[PDB]
């Protein structure tokens, strides 16, 4: 399966949330990840499953969704919320990631 | 044969605000769910069955045209029991209240939290049992759940 | 060879289910097309997914079928139990018999919520194991015929081993299905 | 016009039994099918007056066409063809005549 | 229903040459066709079955392809004995339908 | 818990590079490894998973022969290795550790995802 | 209906080098033996039981044209649970692995030789399962086994 | 299926001299009923469960026509078990001693009073079996019993 | 049910194997009794069931069969092995016994 995120580019001011969309081919019931990568740093698992946050992750960020259909919100996005955000599906083989929009 | 549905997910079971009318998010412990696993006449264990079938045949099947008839058909007899809802329609045939599954009662610790399996409330008239004229099973609904806190 | 806790091996095994002929019927595939149910050593049903045809006429001659008592009772029973589990069949028309000489020979017309899906349901049921190759359900397939005749017993099935769990699973849901078509039956 | 085709050997479970035309002049044509039971096909230009039977006791297979016309004189060739369908490259070919 | 159409119809080609001879139905065919060689005053035989294989015996000149609409037939060399006629049929279900049919001559 | 890549290295096209990263602060053999490449100003891409219990290995569609996974539990190690390099395999490598999914007869399937990463390494030809 | 079949015979039951295939003799103890008479959600064993029923039925009857489907069909439900192959066709249906009744699992004690009861071996893709995606189970087996050790 | 239906009334059951033949009434302890509402395979707690259906019906239904075969044809899978009874069938078959149910034999406490539940007794060449062949039943159900009394 | 030994007359040297045979009139599923007498002494059971011997009993003697037909079988007879050789079905009454067999 092959999943794409839809805005591709996200040029927003801070102070104001920010959403992100992830649109997959098959039906993935709850088995996605978000990941955020710095530039210049390993990626670092956000969410984990459809709407559950690891562990030492704010609550800013927030996932929901589920099948086909899934976004990220971020309510209070700051300097350190700079990142490219990826998406991944682990519901079968092979793991599939998503092409990743840059926040700037 | 007899029902072959496990139930899904600690180890307790959560049923979600769409499950119920009127209220929230309601999870049961382990002890309870797993008295669902070898019990073969308790309502509640029958339709939390069913609501996750329902449940897991949405997420993974698609859906298309709406006649699953011929789905609930097939495996109707691995969720429930036919004969507790037989045993529930004898008991309305004789005069006596009896269970339309619609509404339980079960009981609360109210420090530790941990509850007891519900049992769905009797009804006569057209109307439940109100919980005086049940109240000596309320007790030893009780009764037996202390047995379990001595282990 | 890993060791589980420190103390516990793992170990497997394989069930001989070859060895309950002559009390169960035992099912395997041979390939996509060729599925076999054989009755003792003796004899067995074979049933093929065609684009081929080998009944043109609209036929089902069962009461002058039990009327001359020639055919194997077992195989009769097998064949009685796979049409009674079809769900929601209404469509008489695409069913065509032939039990000339007692042998007999069963084509379903595969040409959703048709006739081919219930078909396939009750087939992929009664062949259960090595059937899932030609995939709610709506099950959909490019054949267009489903053939069932009578063989000799042979080693056939090399996809599958021989399992008498479809069979056993279509007997329990035989008249569970079936639409009324009179008013007293 | 009556007329009959009798098996060499092999078997005679699984094939198709066709009648072949060839007028002079014109070219092959199909007229008639049938298998080791009772099916049979035709072709509709001549299908009225044209029948096929078969008995298998002794592996035989007859052709039998009424109203008999000037313009129906030609060469009739016995074929017999197998007709493949558990894969999807289909292939029909009279196998033998 | 479906119609089979020979493009070649009469060939005067001379020996020891490359023979095309290509065939074409209405629609779209389930079976792919089977290629008969026809000698005068001779019964038929089989050359190619599926479009693309070979009978028992056929020489290695004899080539087949073709998929969906059209069928050609090839023949690497030609021989005094390889001047006959040609057809193509196709069955779909019960019902055999044959080609108007090509000669070659030398 | 976290992972460490060796650093990095690189190395003209045609040879092979063996790239190791050693897990510690958890038990190795519970967790499996899988490998992430990113290419030089494009996304994440997937090669593989190699379960340290026994050595099952997932390989990636295009990535059968050209590219291989090994494990060392004795040193808490997973290696991959590649044999053939081309102008467009420089990219950055990045070892993850992933449970492996569980399925059993009374249950559900239980999928995991990527919990930590280790530091990339760069390999340039 | 449940069924009502008893395995015949200390305690244990041994499944002869008949019912196995690349296997010589092998014998499961009375605690093994014991959870297939109270559970209703064993494949082992049901097939078990379809073993014995066809082992006593070379035995005590006769044979004549091995014709002999009216014995299965009057004795079908006595013996095995068809919820369970119902239950394991929908595991099937919803892309999830599935008991094929063909491979089954155990754990065996290295000295004493006490062995679990077999469970049998998970399919996907028509390919067995691999040790490493089920190996949580194994742990639960033998967690279990040592509880029951420990009484 | 399974049967739904619990027996009546501390919490044993005693049967009537009507029920019995040359016989008085006769009362058995809730040790002894407990074991009838989670055993499958138990003769006298489906005979027990069709005499207490039998008298419900009775006191709390009229009677007319004696067309009372459509309770009986709604209500018996809440009862009985139907593989029982193919069990005792098949054993019928094969030559080996049946029960008809008709006799049962039980152990009694000389002093204390208290019983086992009954088992139904044995028939071949359509006559009761002496004690002396089975007599390795009764030590098993004394062993069993004595085991559950010193818990 | 009447079982009938048809050899009855086994003369035999020492040293070599030695089988007899049992036959039953009907089915005596695995429920077969196999005794040695010696001249003048009381008979001892050597197999009870198919195939298995009683105890104190040597791994000469053995047993095999089922049904209606069944064999015992001396590997190295020795000289205390010369006796008469009786077989007795128990699957039901009456207790049926056979003709025996002298062993020489
Ligand atoms: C098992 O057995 C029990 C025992 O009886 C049984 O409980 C009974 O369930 C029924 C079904 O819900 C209950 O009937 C409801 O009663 C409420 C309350 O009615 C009071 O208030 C109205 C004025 O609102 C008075 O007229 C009335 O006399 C009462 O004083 C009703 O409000 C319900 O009707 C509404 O809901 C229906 C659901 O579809 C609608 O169809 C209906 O039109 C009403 O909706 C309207 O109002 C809504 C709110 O304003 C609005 O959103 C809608 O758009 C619409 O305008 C309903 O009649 C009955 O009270 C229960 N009896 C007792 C003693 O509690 C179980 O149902 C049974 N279970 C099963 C599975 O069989
Ligand atoms: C549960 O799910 C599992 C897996 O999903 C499934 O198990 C599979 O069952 C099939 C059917 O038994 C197995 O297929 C067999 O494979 C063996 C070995 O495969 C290779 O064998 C040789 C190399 O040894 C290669 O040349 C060959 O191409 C294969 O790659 C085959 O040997 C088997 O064929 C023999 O047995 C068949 C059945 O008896 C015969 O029909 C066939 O002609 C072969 O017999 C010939 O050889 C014999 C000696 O080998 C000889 O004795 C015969 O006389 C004859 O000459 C067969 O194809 C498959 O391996 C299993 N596993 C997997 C992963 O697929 C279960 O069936 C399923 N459970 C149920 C109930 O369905
Ligand atoms: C799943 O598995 C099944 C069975 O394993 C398989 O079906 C089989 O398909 C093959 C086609 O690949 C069939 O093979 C053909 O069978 C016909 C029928 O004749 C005999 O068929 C059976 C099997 O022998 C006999 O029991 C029966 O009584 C018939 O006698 C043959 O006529 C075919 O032979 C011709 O073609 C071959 C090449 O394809 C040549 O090698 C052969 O010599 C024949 O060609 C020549 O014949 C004449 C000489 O005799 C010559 O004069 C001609 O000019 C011509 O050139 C061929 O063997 C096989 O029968 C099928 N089996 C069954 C049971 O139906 C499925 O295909 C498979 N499914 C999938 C998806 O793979
Ligand atoms: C499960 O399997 C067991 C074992 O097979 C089976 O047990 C048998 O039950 C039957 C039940 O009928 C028993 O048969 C009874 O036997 C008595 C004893 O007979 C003696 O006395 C008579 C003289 O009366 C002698 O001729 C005889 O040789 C014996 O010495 C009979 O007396 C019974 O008949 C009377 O009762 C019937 C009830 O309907 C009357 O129809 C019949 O006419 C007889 O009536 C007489 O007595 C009445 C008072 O009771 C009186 O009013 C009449 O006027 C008349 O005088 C009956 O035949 C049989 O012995 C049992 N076998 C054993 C070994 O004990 C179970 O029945 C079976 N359970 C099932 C199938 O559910
Ligand atoms: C689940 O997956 C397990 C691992 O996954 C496999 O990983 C590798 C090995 C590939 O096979 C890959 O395709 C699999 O996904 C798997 O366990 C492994 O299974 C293989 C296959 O049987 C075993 O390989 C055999 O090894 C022995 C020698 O074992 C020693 O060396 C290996 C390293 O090779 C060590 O890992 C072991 O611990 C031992 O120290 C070989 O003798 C054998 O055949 C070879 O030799 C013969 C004769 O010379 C040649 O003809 C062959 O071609 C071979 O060269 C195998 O190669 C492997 O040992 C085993 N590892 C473990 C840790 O168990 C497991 O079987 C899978 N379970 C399933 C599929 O149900
Ligand atoms: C069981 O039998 C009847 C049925 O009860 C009635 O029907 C049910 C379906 C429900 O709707 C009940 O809520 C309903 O009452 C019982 O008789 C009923 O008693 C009540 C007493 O409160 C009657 O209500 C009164 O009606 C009068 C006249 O309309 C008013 O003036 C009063 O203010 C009050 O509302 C009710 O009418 C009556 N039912 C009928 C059909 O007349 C009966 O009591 C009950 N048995 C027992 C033991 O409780
Ligand atoms: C059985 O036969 C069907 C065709 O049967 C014909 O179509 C039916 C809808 C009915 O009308 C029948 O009466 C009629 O005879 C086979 O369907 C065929 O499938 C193949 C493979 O999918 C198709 O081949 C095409 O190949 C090109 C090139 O790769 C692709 O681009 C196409 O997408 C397609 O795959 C072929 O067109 C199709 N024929 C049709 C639709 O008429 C079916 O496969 C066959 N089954 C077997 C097992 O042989
Ligand atoms: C699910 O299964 C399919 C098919 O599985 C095949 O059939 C089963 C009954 C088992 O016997 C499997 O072992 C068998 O593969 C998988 O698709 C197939 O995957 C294999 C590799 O796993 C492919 O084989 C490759 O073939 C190429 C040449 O084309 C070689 O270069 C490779 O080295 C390799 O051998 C095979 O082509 C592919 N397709 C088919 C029709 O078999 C599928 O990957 C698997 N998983 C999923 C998620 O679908
Ligand atoms: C149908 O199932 C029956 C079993 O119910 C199979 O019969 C069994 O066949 C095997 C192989 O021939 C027999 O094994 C033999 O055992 C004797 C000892 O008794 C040994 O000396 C031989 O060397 C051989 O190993 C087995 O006894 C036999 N069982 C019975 C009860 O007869 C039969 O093979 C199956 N048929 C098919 C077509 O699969
Ligand atoms: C299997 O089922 C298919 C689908 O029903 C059958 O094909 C159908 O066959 C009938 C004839 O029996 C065709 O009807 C004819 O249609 C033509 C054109 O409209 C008309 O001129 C004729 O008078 C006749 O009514 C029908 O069109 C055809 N449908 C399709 C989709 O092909 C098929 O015959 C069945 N197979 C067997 C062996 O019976
Ligand atoms: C049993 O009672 C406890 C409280 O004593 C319930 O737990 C509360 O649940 C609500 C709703 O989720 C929360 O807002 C409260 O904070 C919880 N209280 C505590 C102390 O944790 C529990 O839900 C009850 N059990 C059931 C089955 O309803
Ligand atoms: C299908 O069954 C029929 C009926 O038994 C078989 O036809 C008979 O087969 C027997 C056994 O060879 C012959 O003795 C009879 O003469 C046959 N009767 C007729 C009318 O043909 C038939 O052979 C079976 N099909 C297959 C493929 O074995």
């Amino acid at each position: 399966t092959t999943l794409t995120q839809s805005p591709a580019t996200l040029s927003v001011s801070p102070g104001e949330t920010a959403t992100l969309s992830c649109r997959a081919s098959q039906n993935v019931i709850n088995n996605l990840a978000w990941y955020q990568q710095k530039p210049g740093q390993a990626p670092r698992l956000l969410i984990y499953g459809a709407s559950t946050r690891a562990t030492g992750i704010p609550a800013r960020f927030s996932g929901s969704g589920s099948g086909t259909e899934f976004t990220l919100t971020i309510s209070s996005m700051q300097s350190e919320d700079f990142a490219v955000y990826y998406c991944q599906q682990y519901n079968d083989w092979p793991r599939s990631f998503g092409q990743g929009t840059r926040l700037d | 044969g007899t029902f072959t549905w496990t139930l899904s997910d600690p180890g307790g079971y959560c049923l979600t605000r769409w499950m119920l009318i009127e209220a929230e998010l309601k999870c049961f412990g382990n002890t309870a769910v797993a008295k669902c696993n070898e019990k073969h006449d308790e309502e509640f264990c029958d339709m939390l069955r069913l609501f996750d079938f329902n449940k897991q045949a949405i997420q993974r099947l698609k859906a298309e045209a709406q006649t699953s008839i011929q789905l609930i058909n097939k495996a109707v007899n691995a969720l429930i029991n036919d004969q507790l809802i037989m045993k529930n329609h004898l008991r309305d045939i004789m005069g006596i209240p009896y269970c339309n599954y619609s509404k339980y009662w079960y009981l609360n610790h109210t420090t530790t939290g941990r509850t007891s399996l519900p049992k769905c409330w009797l009804v006569s008239n057209g109307s439940y049992l109100n919980e005086t004229h049940f109240s000596d099973d309320i007790e030893q609904q009780a009764d037996n759940m202390i047995t379990e806190m001595l282990q | 060879t890993s060791l589980y806790k420190g103390v516990y091996e793992l170990q497997t095994l394989e069930l001989n289910m070859e060895t309950l002929n002559m009390t169960m019927p035992l099912s395997c595939t041979k390939n996509n097309s060729h599925h076999y149910i054989m009755v003792g050593n003796e004899t067995g049903l074979e049933l093929t997914l065609t684009n081929t045809s080998i009944i043109n006429h609209k036929f089902c001659n069962l009461s002058d079928a039990h009327k001359k008592n020639l055919y194997d009772h077992a195989l009769m029973s097998i064949i009685s139990t796979f049409h009674l589990s079809i769900p929601n069949f209404n469509q008489y028309e695409a069913m065509s018999c032939d039990f000339n000489g007692g042998k007999i020979s069963v084509q379903y017309n595969l040409s959703c919520g048709t006739v081919a899906n219930g078909v396939l349901q009750t087939f992929m049921r009664m062949a259960w194991g090595g059937s899932y190759i030609a995939l709610w359900d709506c099950i959909m397939t490019s054949y267009q015929y489903l053939i069932i005749q009578n063989t000799t017993w042979e080693d056939h099935c090399q996809f599958s081993r021989p399992s008498p769990i479809g069979y056993l699973g279509l007997l329990s849901q035989r008249t569970r299905d079936i639409y009324i078509s009179r008013r007293l039956l | 016009l009556s007329l009959s085709c009798t098996v060499d050997g092999e078997s005679f479970n699984g094939f198709f039994w066709t009648w072949i035309r060839q007028p002079p002049g014109k070219g092959l044509e199909w007229i008639g099918e049938i298998n080791h039971l009772a099916s049979t096909g035709y072709n509709p230009s001549l299908k009225s007056r044209v029948t096929i039977s078969v008995d298998t006791s002794k592996n035989q297979f007859s052709l039998k066409l009424t109203s008999v016309t000037a313009a129906d004189t030609a060469v009739y060739y016995c074929a017999r063809g197998y007709s493949y369908g558990f894969a999807w490259p289909n292939y029909h070919y009279l196998d033998v005549w | 229903e479906i119609v089979l159409t020979q493009s070649p119809a009469t060939l005067s080609l001379s020996p020891g040459e490359r023979a095309t001879l290509s065939c074409r139905a209405s629609q779209s065919v389930s079976s792919y066709l089977a290629w008969y060689q026809h000698k005068p005053g001779q019964a038929p035989r089989l050359l190619i079955y599926g479009a693309s294989k070979r009978a028992t015996g056929i020489p290695s000149r004899f080539s087949g392809s073709g998929s969906g609409t059209d069928f050609s037939l090839t023949i690497s060399s030609l021989e005094p004995e390889d001047f006959a006629v040609y057809y193509c049929q196709h069955r779909s279900d019960w019902r055999t339908t044959f080609g108007q049919g090509t000669r070659l001559e030398i | 818990v976290q992972l460490v890549q060796s650093g990095a290295e690189v190395k003209k096209p045609g040879a092979s590079v063996k790239v190791s990263c050693k897990a510690s602060g958890y038990t190795f053999t519970k967790y499996g490894i899988s490998w992430v490449r990113q290419a030089p100003g494009q996304g994440l891409e997937w090669m593989g998973w190699i379960s340290a219990f026994n050595g099952y290995t997932r390989y990636g569609q295009r990535f059968q022969g050209k590219v291989t996974m090994t494990t060392d539990t004795s040193t808490n190690t997973a290696s991959l290795e590649v044999r053939t390099l081309t102008s467009n395999d420089t990219a950055v490598y990045y070892c993850a550790r992933q449970y492996p999914d569980q399925y059993s007869s009374s249950g559900w399937p239980r999928l995991f995802a990527m919990d930590v990463w280790g530091q990339g390494t760069t390999v340039t030809v």
